[PDB]
């Protein structure tokens, strides 16, 4: 049940949404290995995705969160990247999307940085690149990031 | 998956090293997320 909405790059929308993408690049401590080397990305399109099932399923488990923690349901916007990008949109995040070896645990994670989330598009530590290529620094090929809205709650803050 | 920790939603990873970094955020049920934008995009390469 899922559409995908092409934004235009004259809608605000889009460009808001690209300056998030633009503005959280930062430099990696791998110095560039897993998701290449890069200051700024070439955004092609950006698309709204809209499944009501999978909206629903979200909201009802904002609320039951929110209940929990006074009112609030700790609401971010947050940064995916995934080789599933594609299953995500159409079925939604559940336990094949998890990283099961990350550093906090086994969950699905999200990044501020959207130059982070860029390090797991071709899989944990870019994998062997992109298909194509093989190339984890591929400046032809297509990436894909999801954008989303994700609820926090009461959040557990473990130190680095 | 595993579970959140007792009492906690989530867990964030607040960085300690790398003064430029931001957080990373997990989540433990698929339901606490949904996918709002797909961005389809090329890194380009430093002039
Ligand atoms: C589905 N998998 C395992 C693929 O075999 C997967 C693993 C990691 C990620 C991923 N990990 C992150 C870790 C941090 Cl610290 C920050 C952001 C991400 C992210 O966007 N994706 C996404 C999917
Ligand atoms: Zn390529």
């Amino acid at each position: 049940g899922t559409i995908l909405i092409d934004l235009s790059p004259d809608d605000k929308e889009f460009q808001s949404v690209e300056e998030e993408m633009q503005s959280t690049v930062r430099e990696h401590r791998d110095g560039g290995h897993a998701g290449g080397i890069f200051n700024r990305y070439n955004i092609l399109k950006i698309q709204k995705v809209c499944n009501k099932k999978l909206w629903e399923r979200y909201t009802h488990r904002r609320k039951e969160v929110s209940e929990e923690n006074h009112n609030h349901a700790n609401e971010r916007m947050l940064f995916h990247g995934s080789p599933f990008v594609n299953a995500i949109i159409h079925k939604g995040f559940d336990e094949r999307h998890a990283y099961i070896g990350g550093m906090f645990g086994a969950g699905i994670y999200f990044a501020e940085n959207s130059s982070k989330s860029n390090q797991y598009v071709y899989g944990i530590g870019g994998g062997t690149g992109c298909p194509v290529h093989k190339d984890r620094s591929c400046y032809i090929c297509h990436r894909q990031l999801l954008f989303c809205r994700v609820t926090l709650g009461k959040s557990f803050l473990q130190f680095s | 998956m595993a579970h959140s920790p007792p009492g906690h939603h989530s867990v964030t990873g607040r960085p300690s090293v790398n003064g430029l970094a931001l957080a990373e955020y997990v989540i433990y049920r698929g339901e606490q997320a949904y996918p709002e934008y797909l961005i389809t995009y090329q890194i380009m390469r430093p002039e």
